[PDB]
RNA sequence: CGGAGAGGUA
């Protein structure tokens, strides 16, 4: 991230737009609450802004 | 050097950043550049009570530099504020540039109005034209000349419609006068009430 | 040893040099440069990866988010190249790149990541070079030629003495960086070294010296030699080096150690210096006048009072030395000045310099740089520090640093991309040395100074220019707030990249329309070396210095092949073996000559390294070991040729044909032509039209196969095997069992391109040369393209010629062509033209193309269908209707006046949404049927191949001859076969057949969608129809046909057969050339080719005799072996005993029409071999025969030359050129007739032709040609009426284009009028 | 050049002598082209003075 | 020279259809010059007969008429 | 003029005149308003600049630009140079009744006659054919004669042989360097497509037969035909004007 | 029948 090393969480949302968040900020992550771990949908990052 | 020129004189500075997300950063960036300043922020998306709080602090000189967006276009003009520094004179209306350039002064203190621009290749061609337009015609009574030069830069919008300042190829002046006199004849002829009046 | 395509017809190769390096792939520059452009670069220094690492990662302005780059990948083209040419769309590929956006959170300090997103963003459409070298940009196939421009570095140039008229030369030096501000040092005629930057105002160079933190003392220490004086007991003793007195005159008594060495008035001899060295002298007593003019080195301060006695760089004098000595100064340091060896060019500049220290020097540089802006300290020092010493605002490339360090005699060709202190000091020292004469200037047209900027580099430059705009847009958009909701693709627009790559590939001075009326014209247009273009010299402002052929051109650039006319030598063409260095300079191969043995290791020497060694000649005779037979061999040492010892050589040329290009290597007997006629031969061989049936040259140079195969016109086999089905429109190759891949074995398909239209309106059509049931190998030519015969270049026809004057019908350069030539249908060439009709969207409704048009007979609608489009295959003539169109109020597409032909292809385009007509619909139904037939035939042929391999692997482990046919081919898995690895192979092939079944069900629908998809057109039109006419322009008096040796000339009569000069056997000559064109234009190669062709047709006629009557294979084998022998130690050595007695009967079937001969360019067949080969046939070995007249039937005395000259028909027809006009259209602003042939225009009677009538007495003729015929409309209408009424009389009046002039001057403030 | 091309056109020319002959011919051709360009203006100037 | 002797002609059309037209027009419009149509070029410009060959007799007739 | 796509051509003079009219109207209004001196001073400055741009653009360094980073063509730019009126449209101009074709030898010709293709000869002499067809009574209008010539019946070739008969045409080469570069010639009708040229005059024309093209002009009036036959015919130019020596030397 | 650029023939 500009000369530093880091470990991150790969999240593959819809259309394989990868998102990473550091392991330090793990409290931004929760398990799916709908009970549909084999039926969950897939959002796109940020939404259709433009 | 401009900020210390205005501070050690004893007057406030209108720093014009024209952004809401990055102005918070620009506060400490300017504070790090100028330790000798007392900088605070004011923008339109504040809760409208802190905004007037900052303004009534600013009338009483409790802090010199006000990094602020174009809320000062309305202006609450004080005596000491006497140096406006536009951070991005690249993208601004020419009318806006002149009006903010008129927001300083109102005293016997000689004021200044810097217009900081980016690299001359980086700015657009219309941005260039606006910049030599504001740089050249600098004297007393340049209010009319700036708008006269603004015309033929943007072009007068469609005469019979909305949307001032557009380069459209709509109806000309000759046809407009014809339409107006035809309307006058057809109105003055038979008893015909007004359109908006029958909106009553 | 012989490929099966080269066992069909073995070209007898003359020539004695054994070739040590085969010709490279002739399109290596284009293909290798563009694969240097688009390839993943792990080192990261070339192409797209280098541009992405140069621009990305980009920081936002607020410094809270950077956008960084991970990897990139080319997508797949939505269209194929044939469809790209059809629809008129760029053959491009999507550029999918994985950018990665970070976000810094505002709470934590600088350097922290909140969220980091990363997705594959689409940017730009980069066009792809096809598998030949040609891009497809809008269906117009464009070729981008390489450019030959100045390499960034240092150039020590000069005026030759052509300013201020004193005869003084002004040596100047110039640093040209790749990217940054130029620097250049120059002299003034007052011997002052001045500096200037980017042609701004001219400063003293000592200012730049001071700006690098140099005092005056350091300047004088670095730029001068010192002389040591010491005031002592008597005189000013002075330490002297013996060599310091060379070339001076003695002014006093030079005496040392009680020995008077030199008397005054003497020029200091060499004996003086030798005796001074022998006697071991160091010290001289000098008189006081020998300090009275010289200049001190160092400023000398008082040892007691601390005050300065003499300033730095000040001339000493009498009282000056007195005050110096009274301050206790013992040592004096002086400038070793001269007038011929070490001049005072620095000291005088220091004197004229009005600046005394570094900071005022920086201020002076600021005030020269920026008028106005009163300088400060930090502004000036920052300007100078980023003017030449910033890695971002100033950058020599790696080639720049290479040229810089090479030209300054350094050793490190690697270094920083910026300048330094010692670099500028070394440049200054070199310039001063060049002024002193030690060292020499650099000629600019030396190929070490000029660099090849090929397609990869120019496209990378334009892509970087496209990227830097996206950089700014992404910068300001990232500076805009609320960054968490956005994503890559939102801030980054593809439009700047696509626009700035399309303005290069589409409309640039180097991305030019492909000359495409040959294979040779294509393959020598893809290797042009243009000196023009951006960053290069202008076409009409190039002196004779550039246009000459420099002695460095040997082996790198062809010296003969270049256009003649306004740009001679600006558009040079590459040589055969020349390549591009890793920096861009042109390098050529050489054989390394060891101690005494010419080895076979190939060193590629550039244009600079060549000057150090000495290089042998291409044909210097060595014998079987690498030892030269002569002890004095011709060689090239340094831009000049000489005669060197047998051990002194360092390198040999690789091959005898490395000097010439590919367009001029196909001229037989080139070593006998002139160079003007060889130039004309190459430039017209570039223009030959592909005829009806291609015919091999009987006399080639063995380069024909390389030109045919390397260009993409032929269809050559990718993998060898056995041919399975030959059509006139496709070729199917079943692969051999060993080259074939394990999974998806299949068999190869080559869909030949039928009668499509070239760029030059000629017909290109591949046709198969391999018969059914015939083995082919890898690299075997299957289909011959336009003007190729069995995979070798055949541009024209080989024709029986006789050299004699024949009743003046071949007077100046004309040609007399027999009528047998037009009967035998050999020069009749197909010409395909494309006419387009448009359906505009216009006021009062758009135009309908349905047949209904007014004021036409039914003969004008006889050929058009119900839909208004002429049928495919309907013979049209000039003035017919191809597509009827109406004026909303006869806007039809009519055949142009004069052209015949057959309509062979109708294509209709339509915007999506607009309904189509019935013939349009049937066109898409035939297109759907054709695409479905192609895909389904591919599917079933691939099924047959897969099941053939299935039955082939079924031989062992479960063989069932009858069980395999109890069920059909589909269920060929669950049969009896033990569950082993073989069942796994069956599963692989059958499941991949299932994959082919899925490929069918998706691909068919994709092609159906493509066919029914509307196509993007320019706004304003609705539907576009294109009609393809095919004309067969044969031959007539006027069609300009030429030879290979630059003997052009139109033909003047189609002479009947019986009038042609026939020989003693009865065979009529086909063409009667002129002898008078041979002496004055010294192209003797055409006579030598005539004799050699006579010999070749004699051998072919003997084989035809032994074949027409049936004779056993031993006779043919013996005669063919005798023919392939008899060379004076040639290198061919074909042995017919390895031929299987069937392929002899095919070889002699191909040899019955003349035995083809190879004559390599400068190592050709001598006269003795030609005489011997004529003697093998029963022809007279003098070349000439007695030839009876045709009409009178008596004998031409003085027996004349007959032979077989290979003639071409050039693309300067007479159907194209002839034009005439009585009255037509007229121009608008000026009522003069239009100009051109497309416009129905009249010839221009110009300035010179008006003087040619004033020089006569023709006043009336001139008056009508500039008033009545042309300009006076009230005169020309009445003149037309008078001519129709039988009365020839002009009422001239006043020309209208003088009234136009009168109004255009009267519309200024000038009153111009006519008096009484 | 101190070494003349010692061979006629009936015999061959080796590579180096052909290179020198090529130089002579290229000088002649370029001189012809820009010479015609120079001569046209000269004959124009004489025509419009006489 | 032929350049300057062609520009310093008494007829401004014969010096304006030569090179450097704008200076000739200014210098010949300030001075109020007059062109009598004598040469073989100004008659080409204005489209009447050449006064050299078969038009010489016509121009002689026109000169003797006035 | 329109570019066929719903637009019109630029016609730079209209742009310059538009600038002048705009500036002049602005100045007129500002004078009607009794405006302050600085703004009317600036407007008069820019009006003067517009007039200098319209009359002679490029005499000032800042050449005005409309598009393409290209200076506009002013009034004075339509007169100067190779492309002005004087040199391009006045001294030398395009002509009717003219043609152009490749040349071949045809050494059977006499010195006064040159070949001429049937198609070119029919196309140059079309009004003469119309006159003769109206005279013979074979078409009692111009339209029917036009259709007849367009159809090429076998009567119009007889009409050609009646109108070619003794009617010189002027042959011309491209770089007409001296007065022997335009020569009259009586035509002989040829069933080809090349202008056959008697090989004695190739010395005068400097015309090799290696692809040269020559232009055929047709003198119309009686004065012009007599001028061609008396002055310009090939049998009169056998002595060059540069020296008394012949120019019809057997070459 | 506008402009720019690229070629080509004599
Ligand atoms: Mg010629």
């Amino acid at each position: 991230a500009g000369g530093i090393t880091g470990e991150y969480l790969m999240l593959t949302y819809a259309n394989d737009a990868k998102l990473y968040v550091p392991v330090s900020s793990l409290h931004l992550i929760s398990r799916y609450a709908g009970g549909a771990e084999e039926n969950a949908p897939l959002h796109k990052l940020g939404g259709d802004a433009w | 050097e401009a900020i210390l020129r205005e501070i050690l004189r004893g007057g406030q500075v209108y720093y014009l950043y024209n952004d809401v997300e990055n102005i918070q950063k620009a506060a400490e960036r300017l504070a790090e550049l100028v330790p000798e300043a007392r900088i605070a922020i004011g923008h339109g998306q504040m809760r409208e009570r802190e905004l007037e709080r900052v303004m009534n602090d600013f009338h009483h000189q409790r802090f010199n530099v006000l990094v602020c967006t174009t809320i000062i276009e309305t202006g609450i003009d004080i005596p000491t504020a006497n140096t406006i520094i536009i951070e991005r004179a690249d993208h601004f209306g020419l009318a806006q540039l002149h009006q903010l350039r008129g927001r300083v002064g109102r005293s016997h203190h000689q004021a200044y109005a810097w217009l900081l621009t980016p690299h001359p290749k980086a700015m657009t061609t219309d941005a260039q034209k606006r910049l030599e337009a504001i740089a050249s015609l600098e004297d007393l009574g340049a209010g009319f000349a700036l708008a006269t030069h603004d015309l033929e830069i943007r072009g007068a919008g469609e005469l019979l419609g909305e949307e001032q300042s557009g380069s459209m190829e709509t109806i000309g002046f000759s046809l407009y006068m014809e339409l107006l006199e035809n309307a006058v004849d057809a109105l003055k002829a038979g008893r015909e009430p007004s359109l908006e009046d029958l909106t009553s | 040893v012989y490929s099966y395509t080269e066992k069909k017809r073995i070209r007898k190769d003359f020539g004695k040099r054994p070739q040590v390096l085969d010709v490279p792939y002739l399109l290596s520059i284009q293909l290798d440069s563009f694969q240097k452009f688009i390839e993943q670069d792990p080192e990261g220094q070339y192409g797209l990866e280098a541009a992405f690492r140069s621009v990305f990662p980009i920081q936002s302005y607020s410094g809270n988010s950077e956008l960084q780059y991970v990897s990139y990948r080319l997508g797949e083209p939505v269209f194929d190249v044939q469809e790209c040419q059809i629809r008129g769309v760029t053959y491009s590929a999507p550029l999918r790149v994985k950018l990665r956006l970070v976000i810094y959170e505002r709470e934590a300090p600088e350097g922290t990541v909140k969220d980091i997103k990363e997705q594959e963003v689409y940017m730009g459409e980069i066009p792809l070079m096809t598998d030949n070298g040609t891009f497809v940009i809008n269906g117009t196939e464009r070729v981008i030629v390489s450019q030959l421009h100045r390499s960034p570095g240092v150039f020590f140039d000069s005026d030759k003495g052509k300013t201020h008229s004193s005869g003084k030369v002004l040596y100047n030096a110039r640093i040209i960086p790749y990217r940054g501000s130029w620097l250049d040092f120059e002299f003034d005629p007052k011997d002052n070294l001045f500096v200037r930057i980017d042609r701004r105002r001219k400063l003293p160079a000592t200012i730049i010296l001071r700006a690098l933190n140099y005092t005056t003392e350091q300047i004088l220490d670095l730029f001068f030699e010192k002389v040591i004086f010491e005031i002592r007991d008597n005189k000013l003793q002075m330490e002297l080096v013996p060599e310091r007195l060379r070339g001076e005159t003695a002014s006093f008594d030079i005496e040392a150690n009680g020995k008077v060495y030199v008397e005054k008035g003497r020029r200091i001899t060499a004996r003086h210096i030798r005796q001074l060295e022998k006697d071991d002298v160091k010290l001289i007593e000098v008189p006081v006048e020998y300090i009275a003019g010289k200049v001190v080195a160092k400023d000398y301060i008082d040892e007691s009072t601390g005050e300065l006695i003499c300033a730095a760089n000040m001339e000493l004098s009498l009282d000056l030395l007195a005050k110096l000595s009274q301050s206790g100064h013992k040592r004096i340091e002086t400038l070793f000045t001269n007038d011929l060896d070490h001049g005072p060019y620095i000291s005088e500049t220091l004197r004229v310099d009005p600046t005394n220290d570094r900071l005022s020097a920086l201020v002076e540089i600021y005030r020269m740089m920026r008028p106005g802006e009163p300088p400060t300290r930090e502004a000036a020092e920052s300007l100078f520090e980023n003017l030449f010493f910033s890695e971002d605002r100033y950058d020599l490339s790696a080639v720049g640093r290479m040229k810089f360090n090479r030209s300054l005699l350094r050793e490190e060709i690697e270094g920083s991309g910026i300048l330094s202190k010692d670099d500028i000091i070394d440049v200054m020292k070199k310039l001063i040395d060049i002024r002193n004469g030690k060292g020499e200037v650099d000629d600019i047209d030396h190929l070490g100074n000029r660099r090849i900027r090929s397609v990869g580099e120019m496209a990378e430059n334009q892509f970087r220019v496209g990227l830097v705009r996206v950089e700014r847009a992404v910068k300001e958009r990232l500076s805009l707030g609320d960054l968490d909701t956005l994503m890559p693709q939102d801030m980054i627009n593809a439009k700047p990249i696509s626009a700035a790559v399309k303005e290069f590939f589409g409309s640039s001075q180097l991305s030019q329309f492909m000359d495409q009326n040959n294979p040779l014209s294509e393959i020598t247009h893809k290797r042009r070396i243009s000196a023009l273009g951006p960053g290069g010299l202008t076409r009409e402002r190039a002196g004779f210095e550039v246009r000459d052929v420099h002695p460095t051109h040997y082996g790198r650039v062809c010296p003969i092949e270049t256009p003649e006319g306004p740009n001679i030598g600006l558009i040079n063409s590459l040589s055969v073996y020349a390549q591009t260095n890793e920096y861009g300079f042109l390098e050529t191969p050489y054989r390394k000559v060891t101690d005494g043995v010419v080895t076979d290791e190939i060193h590629y020497l550039s244009a600079i390294e060549e000057g150090n060694y000495v290089i042998a000649q291409a044909n210097s005779n060595l014998d079987e070991e690498g030892h030269f037979v002569e002890d004095l061999v011709t060689c090239r040492s340094k831009g000049e040729s000489s005669l060197f010892s047998r051990d002194q050589v360092d390198y040999m040329d690789v091959s005898t044909q490395q000097v010439v290009s590919v367009g001029a290597s196909l001229i037989p007997f080139l070593e006998h032509d002139d160079a003007n006629r060889a130039l004309m031969g190459a430039n017209m061989q570039r223009q030959a039209v592909p005829t009806l049936r291609a015919d091999k040259p009987l006399v080639g140079t063995g380069m024909e196969r390389a030109v045919a195969v390397d260009s993409g016109v032929t269809a050559v086999a990718k993998r060898g095997g056995v041919v399975q089905y030959v059509d006139a429109s496709r070729i199917v190759i079943k692969v051999n069992e060993d080259e074939m891949y394990p999974g998806e074995a299949g068999i190869d398909i080559y869909n030949l391109t039928k009668y499509t239209r070239s760029n030059q309106n000629t017909c290109i059509n591949q046709m198969p040369c391999v018969s059914l049931g015939e083995p082919v190998e890898r690299g075997d030519v299957l289909a011959d393209g336009p003007s190729t015969d069995l995979g070798e270049l055949a541009l024209g026809q080989n024709m029986r010629v006789a050299f004699m004057p024949w009743n003046g019908y071949n007077f100046e350069d004309s040609i007399l062509v027999s009528e047998r030539v037009v009967q035998e249908d050999r020069f009749t060439t197909i010409h395909i033209q494309e006419l387009a009709c448009v359906s505009r969207d216009t006021k009062l409704g758009p135009e309908e193309i349905t047949a209904d048009i007014p004021n036409v007979g039914e003969a004008a609608l006889s050929k058009l269908d119900e839909s208004g489009i002429v049928y495919i295959g309907a013979e049209v003539t000039g003035g017919d209707i191809l597509v009827g169109k109406v004026t909303p109020k006869d806007s039809s597409l009519r055949v142009p006046n004069g052209v015949s032909g057959t309509v062979i292809d109708v294509q209709v385009f339509t915007r999506d949404g607009v309904e189509k007509d019935k013939r349009a619909l049937e066109i898409e139904e035939m297109q759907l049927k054709q695409a479905k037939k192609d895909l389904s035939e591919e599917l079933q042929i691939l099924e047959a191949g897969l099941f053939s391999r299935i039955r082939a692997v079924l031989v062992a482990g479960g063989v069932e001859a009858e069980k395999l046919d109890k069920l059909p081919r589909d269920r060929w898995l669950e049969l009896g076969l033990t569950d082993e690895e073989k069942q796994n192979q069956l599963e692989q092939l059958a499941e991949q057949y299932d994959e082919l079944k899925h490929e069918f069900e998706k691909k068919l629908e994709a092609k159906r969608r493509k066919i029914t998809q509307g196509d993007d057109l320019a706004p304003g039109v609705l539907k576009i129809v294109k009609v393809y006419l095919a004309v067969k322009r044969r031959i007539q008096p006027g069609d300009k046909m030429a030879g290979r040796h630059g003997n052009k000339g139109v033909i003047s009569k189609i002479n009947p057969i019986e009038d042609m000069p026939y020989d003693e056997n009865g065979t009529p000559v086909d063409i009667v050339l002129n002898p008078l064109g041979v002496p004055s234009r010294m192209n003797i190669g055409q006579i030598l080719e005539t004799h050699l062709g006579m010999a070749a047709k004699g051998i072919g006629d003997k084989i035809n005799a032994m074949l027409k009557q049936q004779q056993e294979v031993a006779k043919l084998r013996e005669f063919i072996q005798r023919a392939y022998d008899l060379g004076a130690d040639v290198r061919q050595k074909v042995d017919l005993s390895t031929f299987s007695d069937e392929e002899v009967m095919r070889l002699a079937e191909n040899l019955r029409k003349g035995m083809p001969i190879a004559t390599p360019v400068f190592d050709g067949a001598k006269e003795a071999e030609i005489k011997e080969l004529l003697k093998l046939g029963d022809l007279p070995t003098s070349g000439q025969i007695r030839l009876y007249d045709g009409r009178t039937g008596e004998q031409f005395e003085r027996p004349v030359t007959v032979g077989y000259m290979y003639m071409l028909k050039l693309n300067h027809l007479v159907d194209d050129k002839m034009h005439a006009r009585s009255t037509g259209s007229y121009s608008l602003v000026t009522q003069q007739p239009l100009g051109g042939k497309a416009q129905f225009g009249g010839q221009r009677f110009g300035e010179m032709e008006v003087w040619a009538l004033e020089a006569y007495g023709a006043a009336y003729t001139l008056q009508e040609m500039l008033t009545v015929k042309s300009d006076d409309v009230n005169g020309r209408t009445k003149m037309y009426k008078n001519i129709v009424d039988g009365n020839h009389q002009m009422e001239p009046g006043m020309p209208e284009s003088f009234n136009v002039l009168l109004k255009e001057i009267r519309s200024l403030g000038i009153n111009i009028e006519l008096e009484d | 050049i101190e070494t003349p091309i010692t061979a006629n056109f009936r015999e061959g020319l080796n590579v180096l002598q052909y290179f020198i002959s090529t130089h002579g011919a290229r000088k002649g051709l370029a001189d012809t082209a820009l010479k015609t360009a120079n001569s046209g203006y000269l004959t124009r100037r004489l025509v419009d003075v006489a | 020279g032929i350049t300057k002797a062609s520009l310093a002609t008494e007829s401004f059309i014969s010096a304006a259809s030569f090179q450097e037209t704008t200076r000739v027009l200014t210098e010949a419009a300030v001075a109020g010059k007059r062109d009598e149509l004598r040469g073989l070029k100004e008659n080409v410009i204005v489209g009447r007969l050449i006064p050299a060959g078969t038009g010489y007799a016509y121009h002689q007739d026109r000169m003797r008429r006035r | 003029v329109p570019l066929d796509g719903g637009r019109f051509a630029t016609s730079d003079l209209n742009d310059l005149y538009r600038r002048v009219i705009n500036r002049n109207n602005r100045l007129k209004r500002l004078l009607d308003l009794a405006a302050p001196d600085i703004i009317v001073r600036n407007e008069k400055r820019m009006l003067q600049e517009a007039v200098d741009a319209l009359l002679d653009n490029g005499r000032r360094g800042r050449a005005i630009t409309g598009s393409n980073k290209r200076p506009l063509k002013s009034l004075a730019d339509m007169i100067k140079g190779k492309q002005g009126r004087f040199r391009q449209n006045l001294l030398g101009k395009r002509v009717d009744y003219s043609g152009r074709s490749v040349i071949t030898v045809g050494p059977y010709l006499r010195l006064h006659q040159c070949g001429l293709p049937k198609k070119m000869a029919l196309e140059l002499f079309k009004p003469f054919i119309y006159g003769k067809l109206e005279l013979r009574g074979l078409a009692t209008t111009i339209k029917a004669a036009k259709k007849m010539v367009e159809r090429e019946e076998a009567v119009v070739w007889d009409i050609l042989d009646e109108v070619i008969r003794e009617h010189p045409v002027l042959l011309n080469r491209a770089p007409t360097l001296h007065r022997l570069g335009i020569q009259a010639f009586e035509p002989v009708l040829i069933e080809g497509k090349a202008i056959q040229l008697h090989p004695l005059v190739c010395a005068a024309y400097n015309a090799d037969f290696d692809g040269d093209q020559m232009a055929v002009h047709v003198p119309l009036t009686l004065e012009a035909q007599l001028e061609a036959r008396a002055l310009m015919m090939s049998t009169n130019n056998i002595l060059s004007p540069a020296n008394g020596e012949p120019i019809i030397v057997p070459s």
